């Protein structure tokens, strides 16, 4: 996995892989990585792939009894209070490892969401098992208050080198740029990886296959 | 070494068109220690060929005295036969295989760097005979900080000038300062060319702390 | 971690360097380890970093109560009391050493140590962190009975150069925070602004 | 270790120490062995019957195995090593092809064993 | 588990041994001899760890042969006993023990019949009866029961087998069928197999 | 792993399956377990395959030479003694061999059942491998030494097909010889899947 | 480990209008084959089944417990369930013993009781979706069905093709595990009919 | 503790042919979650007949294949001749049957030709078990690439399928089809695909590209 | 170690278990019954942990008989056989795990005879004939060779007495009585005891 | 344990604490933790008392024997060459950190470390001991450039007092060692005379 998130001038630029390992097979070559949480606030995901579904989809509901009560658009802050006491509160078993990224009327925020229950509030995170790559694309090519362009290109330079230098980490570039104005959930932003194509083919024919009983039911 | 006790962090090392240059800080850590700050884990082989190890620290000096006395011993034949930086990389692979057979490891990741009749050479080698070539090299957290840039760029632009490699060097070095929590901020960088080895040091890297003032 | 609070005459210094660590990776490395508990209390959190936030943002909650509850502000002992109950109810739960410093009109600048264990000491410096250790020394030596401000803010970010340079866990910027009567006044030293000291190079 | 080559060659082929270990046969007792049916028979010759002499320790007829015997003549001190290192040689062919020997068997051991000392250093 | 048991009359030694060699779950073979022997009045019952017994044993028998080949005449039973007790108790401390568990039967001229219990520590011991086996836990009582010195050896077969019918009721192992020898002046006589 | 033999009035027949598993995965299904010792001795291979497969090589170096010194070819209880020794010299060094040494000799018909634990036995008929108990029925139940020879091989291959249908780590081909006097012959490689067919 | 205890084979793969579900048919207590006839398919529906791998007490428990929602649901609510539903359904089952976990890894494959579009996903033992288009594995072979699934699926398949593109996937990959095969029965599932068959597998 | 071994990943393959043996490999060394590099053959001649395919820890690869060229060239002289492939194969079961106890985690696959010139694949177990294949899949990817070869080329569990012998250019397209339904799935598999065609000819080799994650 | 086996024909269900209960040595019992009869025409066969089969078997016992009590009719095979393994599968991951593993013989009056498999872990197969112990290892195979889904209950018999045959040549384990029943559309029926 | 070498131009200061612990028993309160190995060539031991104590002796004898053959004064880099080549080829069997400081005609005052591991480093000052660690940042902030005799003496007086002060394993007196060409002068520090620093007591 690798997830990683920028602040630009105006607003916030996530991004991740689309690679599930189960082991070292990749099992789902089309993971979305980048969940919602609030219509302002979105969350990249890491870890235990359960914990963190389950986890941001609790915290997602718990933002939407918060704002409806409140009438509001939903701070990010409240959303990083509830995902890190959540968090500590399960002392650390529940693995969700989570970049907090969103807009609202104080800014563009973001966090990184450790499974313990610790917070960073910083201009760009990474996480996964290929974060250390993208944080080297970060600390390398990151200026404070770059274009809304500017930060998409290093978002997914930095999901890129997570891709081709991590064996978790592959298949596809998701983005989600979010502005005060907008909502740009980029699935996908680029395809780095192709399948390469089949030279042979394997089409078994018609009574290829041996069958010993063969029961047909009609449907309504 | 069953323990290793000072150590060294992250070396690099990325071939050019006319040599080689590898980097490596100035840092032996004992733990998270930072001990011994002006130590050199970069050995200059021979004329053609230069070393320069992660891992353990009195291995890398052993290593220093066993290799030394091998090309003293070759250079005092006075045959006209050199060990070429192949060579050298060879005998450390079957060197750390065999220490790692006896299981007493010697406890390094060694980065090879060599230039001899117009090929430069860049091998690996650690303290279990995993060795192998590479137009870019990077052990420890170097592997994980910069590898990355390092083949983003080999993959870009195969064929970098000693200018552009030396640039990479130094930017891979600061990432390697902002993000290994065992580095320091000096460094040697040894480039080995047809005109020999030639360590340059202490080098720095120049710091950017604008993030943090970018909380609230 | 280095986390540091001095007491002078008018009020405290407090410092922190900047870096977390996930073992031996930098995680952050602009780390705000300099909580604002209340208004002219602050803490330095040093330990795991989850319980930190966790005992800091709960004494922010009960010590915000209580001084609305009391319509005064709020002393800095009871602020590091609060540190006390949480981190030794919690001992075997928490691994969070805390250094609280602030000011009050009751008993002037007070800095106060809840390291891990969850007891509690005035002292006139504290030092805390992983990088503590390799400073010790330096403190015992150069701390003077009466400093005033800028030397305290000078002292204290002497011996957190010094701490950053030695540990691993240590680095980045140096968090200096200063509080008195007139409020907080916070500076963040990095690069020539941090104290440099030269290496015994041959 | 005592490492001489004491069993070598001479001028005309001949391996002198060899041919001295027949001489020391030479002057022992004859021993003479007839194959029958379904008995063989050996005799040798006493030629020292000196009657405080007990019979019974200076027989030089000696049994190998169960179905195994030899008669020596020549140092009768070599006869009983030779002697002891077969008797060895059967229990151990015993031991490992759960058959006894073939006389051909330990026939075999014994002249390898006199092989090996005349062809091994210090012997 | 494997079952020895000998029985030491006034003039002769019974020695009885279960037929069954099994692999954890299978008797793999019904009709297995576990008597050695050593010579012409000396058995050497032998039970223990696989492998170590019959190494261990053919060692001990290829010594006494070795010894009567060299001789003229055969080992003692106390001689025999003691030797496997020597080379049990020096082999206990090295690179290769022998986990056995040995009854050595045996009738002298002059002594008469002797019976030898010994454990894998090489703890030698003279027994008018002995047993091996999670049997002897059932049997030994048995015989504690109902042997006196002067025991003829058809009752002391029919205690036998008492012992046998003792560990087809009460033991939970199946050991239907038993090897029976018996050592005397005259030999060793293989006697019938006590089956069930 | 499957293998079986059993003596009976016209020789030994001997049996085996064909698969080898690395663990869950099915390695391979042409698994030759029937180890070719000389023109006159068959080996199995239960275990280690690797084991089996040296150690009875080795065996066959070693009663080769024995031939060439003695001038006549070993017998079953010396070949399988020497492989029983040879194995000794490792008991807590891990092999895991368990094997049955097959042959004719003077004696007659021979079977000895040799292991890496060191047990070392004759017998009429035995079964070794994970599937062995289930061969061991089939085995057991149809079992006499008045087997006629088309129905020991019957026998033996239907008793290595129902223990590659209880056992997982057994399937394959069965494997079948047939040790007479004049030496051993192949007598069928048959797949479980036509033996399925079949019965 | 707990999942391997039974073996168990189970994959889901998405045609053009159908969807295809197969399971091997061994129950086997570790090496020991018991029967040969054992259910990993179960019905939720007219057009939805789920398959389940893993070990055969979870299976039988977690379908039970998950016929028992689904029938309570299909009564309460009035309509069929939407696979995407009984998808979210499974995981919240599953999820729920989250730290005391059902060692099964469902495969769901369905057509929507509305739309008639191919619906399959899969789940972890403690709930994780997982949806895809081409296909879904799940079971102690499920790298020899990754290969031969990745080899042998083509997109826009009619169910003849999906039939046997399914069954040469099923068979020659539980043909490489020995705790998995003793049969395959594969459900080809239409929108008109339910085409349900067994296969001549290997039975060693 | 000190750990004598690390998991370097990549998958082998060989298929026998009539008139050839194919030897294929990818070239991603790896050790963990990285990639050392992305060009590292596992395919090695031996013979102007042999390639042996080497996967598992590469320390133990090179020290074995340098073994091995060491033991080819003992055989050419004292016995004044080039090894056979069966005598490689026998060669190899008692070289790493020689580190029974401390063994090579090396996967290996011997593919070349026999003396009557036809295919021959001899796949072995890390300790020296082998025997004589029509194809086998060795390494990371064994398990997803040994049941498609059992279906394409061992023709198993197809009803109504005239079994035609396999030609050159057919096997070549399934070498490249299982390395690019291996390079999907496997993490381990990928970046290139190095082909090594052993016929009367010579040894041709041949690179293709893969996936670089 | 303890044996179970169904043997399930066309209009009955033939049954044996065997008939020993052992303390680690000795058997403490040599008629012990391990079959518990849950209705008139089900029979639940229970071995495992010492404890835990008495515990679960008769828990079982008294809610089956409950249910007829309340109901005024019987649980069928499958009803009873899908009660047991709930019960078998809700105790698993709780505080108190029943070790046992179970065969569930019945006649029904719809759906004929019916022999249920039950594992430990509490996994639900129906088989036309199965086996617990490791003595199954010996026996499953002779089943397979054997049986026919049209035997004779006098067939049936003799497949039985050649399993416990096998069960006397080859197991390790003295197995000596083994009880044997039928349950057919008149009931559970004692046969008499395979002895040998 | 504190050891301490300092450098300076003509020779090095040495110095030492005094406290070998078992365990929290202090075995010996007045340890000699300074070992002449050759006339103007000290050792200073921290770690394994055993292993120091060999070691050290073990080089005494080895440096003596050079010294005899060559007829010199042996090298200070010589002596350390031997700590190293003992305590690098017996790493898994010692724990010995050792600092060799000494003086020599062809180089002058020289200190090196051989720390645990078995490495070696020529430094201008060195630090070692369990109670080393307590006093890196004070003599980081006041090592200077060019100190004198007393000088280096006072500063390694302090700075032992320092970390004698935090250490429950340093403690005892302060023993210090000055060689030069002239010779060598060692002293003890006690009382009153290792350097007090006052506790911040709370006003």
């Amino acid at each position: 996995t690798t997830i990683a998130g920028v602040v630009y001038k105006d607003g916030i630029v996530l991004g991740a892989d689309t690679r599930a390992t189960e082991g070292m097979v990749v099992a789902d070559k089309n993971c979305s990585k980048i969940h919602f949480i609030s219509p302002n606030i979105y969350c990249c995901g890491a870890g235990t792939a359960a914990d963190t579904d389950m986890t941001t989809q609790l915290i997602s509901s718990n933002l939407e009894l918060h704002s409806l009560s409140t009438g509001r658009l939903p701070r990010v802050v409240t959303a990083n209070r509830m995902l890190k006491q959540m968090l500590f509160r399960y002392q650390g078993y529940i693995g969700a490892a989570l970049v907090l990224g969103g807009v609202d009327v104080t800014g563009p925020h973001l966090y990184s969401i450790y499974p313990h229950g610790s917070t960073d509030k910083l201009p760009y995170v990474t996480m996964g098992s290929g974060s250390l790559a993208a944080m080297a694309v970060f600390e390398d090519k990151f200026r404070p208050d770059m274009e809304e362009e500017e930060a998409k290109n290093l978002v997914s330079e930095a999901i890129a080198a997570g891709i081709f230098n991590d064996l978790g980490s592959g298949s596809n570039i998701d983005l989600c740029v979010i502005s005060k104005n907008k909502l740009d959930f980029l699935r996908p932003y680029t395809v780095p990886n192709k399948k390469g194509t089949r030279l042979g083919r394997y089409r078994c024919e018609k009574g290829t296959t041996a069958v010993l009983t063969e029961k047909i039911t009609p449907l309504e | 070494t069953q323990n290793p006790m000072v150590t060294g962090t992250s070396v690099l090392g990325v071939k050019f068109e006319g040599g080689v240059v590898i980097a490596a800080d100035m840092l032996g850590s004992y733990g998270s220690l930072a001990r011994f700050r002006n130590i050199s884990r970069i050995m200059r082989v021979n004329n053609s060929t230069m070393l320069g190890a992660s891992g353990d620290y009195a291995d890398f000096q052993y290593l220093k005295q066993v290799l030394g006395q091998m090309v003293i011993d070759e250079e005092l034949l006075g045959d006209g036969h050199s060990y070429s930086p192949r060579a050298i990389h060879s005998w450390l692979t079957r060197a750390m295989y065999s220490r790692r057979s006896k299981m007493n490891p010697l406890w390094n990741t060694m980065v090879i760097g060599g230039y001899a009749d117009g090929e430069s050479f860049l091998g690996y080698v650690d303290m279990l005979g995993v060795a192998y070539e590479a137009p870019s090299l990077a052990t420890g957290y170097g592997a994980y900080l910069a590898q990355p840039l390092l083949r983003e760029v080999l993959e870009k632009q195969p064929v970098l000038s000693q200018t552009e490699a030396r640039d990479l060097v130094e930017r891979c070095m600061r990432v390697l300062y902002y993000r290994d929590a065992r580095s320091y901020n000096r460094f040697q960088i040894a480039t080995v060319t047809e005109k020999g080895v030639e360590i340059e040091g202490p080098l720095s890297t120049e710091t950017n702390w604008d993030i943090a003032h970018m909380i609230s | 971690t280095t986390i540091m609070a001095v007491q002078f005459d008018g009020g405290v210094v407090l410092g922190a360097d900047s870096r977390t660590t996930t073992g031996s990776y930098i995680a952050n490395r602009v780390t705000d380890k300099l909580t604002p508990i209340h208004d002219r209390i602050f803490c330095c959190r040093s330990g795991s970093a989850a319980d930190t936030q966790a005992v800091a943002d709960a004494v922010t909650y009960q010590l915000g109560f209580h001084s609305i509850e009391l319509n005064e502000p709020p002393l800095v002992h009871t602020a590091a009391s609060l540190f006390k109950e949480m981190c030794y109810r919690y001992r075997e739960d928490l691994m969070a050493g805390i250094i609280i410093a602030g000011w009050d009109p009751q008993e002037g600048g007070q800095v106060y140590s809840v390291p891990m264990g969850g007891m509690m000491v005035r002292q006139s410096f504290a030092i805390g962190g992983s990088g503590s250790s390799y400073i010790y020394g330096y403190v015992d030596a150069t701390y003077r009975e009466g400093m005033t401000k800028e030397e305290c803010l000078q002292f204290t970010a002497n011996a957190l150069a010094l701490a950053m340079e030695r540990d691993g866990s240590s680095g980045g910027v140096i968090r200096l925070a200063a509080i008195a009567e007139s409020g907080v006044e916070r500076q963040v030293l990095l690069g020539d602004q941090i104290p440099k000291f030269a290496v015994a190079t041959l | 270790s005592y490492d001489r080559a004491i069993t070598v060659f001479s001028p005309d082929g001949h391996l002198f120490q060899v041919e001295y270990a027949q001489e020391a046969v030479k002057k022992g007792s004859t021993a003479v062995g007839v194959r029958g049916r379904d008995i063989v028979v050996l005799g040798v010759e006493k030629k020292s019957v000196a009657k405080l002499q007990d019979e019974r320790t200076v027989r030089k007829i000696c049994a190998l195995d169960d179905n195994v015997c030899m008669a020596f003549a020549g140092l009768t001190a070599d006869a009983r090593i030779v002697i002891n290192r077969a008797r060895v040689e059967c229990q151990s062919h015993r031991l490992t092809v759960e058959d006894p020997v073939t006389v051909e068997y330990i026939t075999r051991y014994i002249a390898s064993l006199k092989q090996r000392y005349t062809q091994s250093n210090g012997r | 588990m494997e079952y020895l048991i000998g029985i030491q009359g006034p003039d002769y030694v019974l020695v009885a041994s279960d037929r069954v060699a099994a692999s954890n779950i299978v008797q793999m073979k019904d009709d297995h001899d576990k008597m050695f022997k050593m010579s012409e009045k000396i058995l050497l019952l032998c039970v223990g760890e696989a492998g170590d017994t019959v190494q261990f044993a053919e060692y001990i028998q290829k010594n006494v042969q070795l010894y009567k080949m060299r001789n003229g005449y055969e080992l003692s039973p106390t001689a025999a006993a003691n030797f496997t007790r020597r080379n049990l108790a020096d082999c206990l401390r090295s690179r290769t023990p022998y986990h056995v568990n040995l009854l050595l039967a045996g009738y002298d001229e002059h002594e008469g019949p002797a019976l030898y219990y010994m454990d894998y520590l090489a703890a030698l011991a003279k027994a008018p009866f002995a047993a091996h086996g999670y049997g002897a836990f059932l049997t030994l009582s048995i015989l504690d029961r109902y042997y006196t010195p002067t025991i003829s050896r058809e009752r002391a077969v029919e205690l036998l087998r008492k012992c046998l019918e003792e560990l087809q009721k009460r033991f939970i192992l199946n050991l239907p069928t038993f090897s029976v020898r018996i050592i005397d002046k005259n030999g060793i006589h293989d006697l019938d197999n006590i089956s069930f | 792993t499957t293998t079986l033999a059993f003596k009976f009035r016209h020789g030994v027949i001997v049996a085996a399956d064909s698969r080898a598993t690395a663990g869950a995965y099915i390695a391979s299904q042409t698994v030759k377990k029937v180890i070719e010792i000389n023109p006159y001795l068959l080996g199995t291979m239960a275990g280690g395959a690797a084991d089996c497969s040296f150690w009875e090589r080795l065996l066959a170096r070693q009663c080769r030479i024995y031939e060439l010194r003695n001038k006549e070819r070993i017998s079953v209880a010396a070949a399988s003694k020497l492989l029983a020794n040879m194995v000794y010299q490792y008991k807590g060094m891990g092999l895991s061999m368990g094997t049955m040494i097959c042959g004719w000799d003077k004696r007659g018909p021979g079977l000895y059942y040799v292991d890496s634990e060191g047990n070392r036995i004759s017998g009429a008929t035995f079964s070794v491998g994970s599937g062995s108990v289930y061969a061991y029925g089939v085995m057991d139940r149809g079992y006499s030494y008045d087997l006629e020879v088309e129905q020991a091989y019957d026998l033996a291959r239907r008793a290595i097909y129902q223990a590659t249908y209880r056992d997982a780590y057994s399937g394959g081909a069965v494997n079948l010889y047939h040790v007479r006097e004049d030496g051993w012959i192949r007598v069928s490689s048959d797949n479980v899947a036509d033996l399925h067919e079949k019965y | 480990s707990i999942m391997s205890y039974n073996g168990g084979a189970v994959m889901a793969m998405k045609g053009k209008n159908c969807v295809a579900i197969a399971a091997d048919r061994r129950f086997g207590i570790q090496a020991q084959m018991v029967t040969t006839d054992f259910q990993k398919i179960f019905p939720m529906g007219d057009r939805l089944y789920i398959g389940l791998a893993g070990l055969a007490t979870d299976v039988q428990t977690v379908a039970q417990r998950l016929k028992f929602r689904l029938n309570l649901y299909e009564l309460k609510e009035g309509r069929q369930i939407k696979p995407y539903t009984l998808m979210s359904m499974v995981a919240n089952l599953l999820y729920e013993k989250r730290f005391g976990p059902y060692y099964t890894e469902p495969v769901i494959a369905g057509l929507d009781p509305k739309t008639f579009k191919p619906f399959i996903c899969s789940l972890d033992l403690i709930g994780c979706p997982m949806v895809t288009d081409d296909f879904v594995v799940s079971g102690t072979c499920a790298e020899q069905m990754y290969g031969m699934c990745e080899s042998l699926w083509e997109p826009n398949m009619d169910p003849d093709h999906l039939f046997e593109t399914i069954s040469q996937a099923m068979l020659n990959a539980v043909d490489r595990d020995a705790v998995s095969g003793m049969g395959v029965i594969v459900h080809i599932i239409e929108k008109d009919k339910i085409t349900t068959r067994t296969l001549k597998a290997r039975m060693d | 503790r000190f750990s004598p071994y690390v998991f370097n990943g990549g998958t082998i393959l060989a298929i026998a042919g009539e008139d050839f043996a194919i030897v294929a490999s990818d070239t991603r060394l790896s050790e963990g979650f990285s990639i050392h590099t992305r060009d590292s053959p596992k395919c090695y001649k031996l013979t102007d007949k042999t390639v042996i395919g080497c996967s598992g820890f590469h320390g133990d690869c090179l020290t074995l294949t340098k073994i091995i060229e060491a033991r080819l060239k003992m055989y050419k002289h004292s016995n004044n001749k080039a090894m056979t492939t069966g005598a490689i194969a026998a060669m190899l079961s008692t070289i790493l049957y020689s580190r029974r106890f401390f063994p090579y985690y090396v996967y290996n696959i011997i593919g070349g030709l026999d003396e009557e010139g036809k295919g021959a694949v001899y796949s072995f177990d890390p300790v020296g078990s082998y025997q004589r294949d029509s194809f086998k899949a060795g390494g990371s990817a064994s398990a997803m690439l040994q049941p498609l070869l059992d279906n394409q080329v061992g023709f198993k569990n197809m009803q109504n399928v005239e079994h035609v012998p396999l030609s050159l250019d057919r096997a070549m397209r399934l070498v490249k089809d299982v390395f690019i339904s291996a390079a999907e799935r496997d993490v381990y598999t990928g970046d290139a695909l190095r082909i090594c065609i052993v016929t009367k000819e010579g040894i041709r080799e041949e690179t293709v590209s893969l996936r670089k994650d």
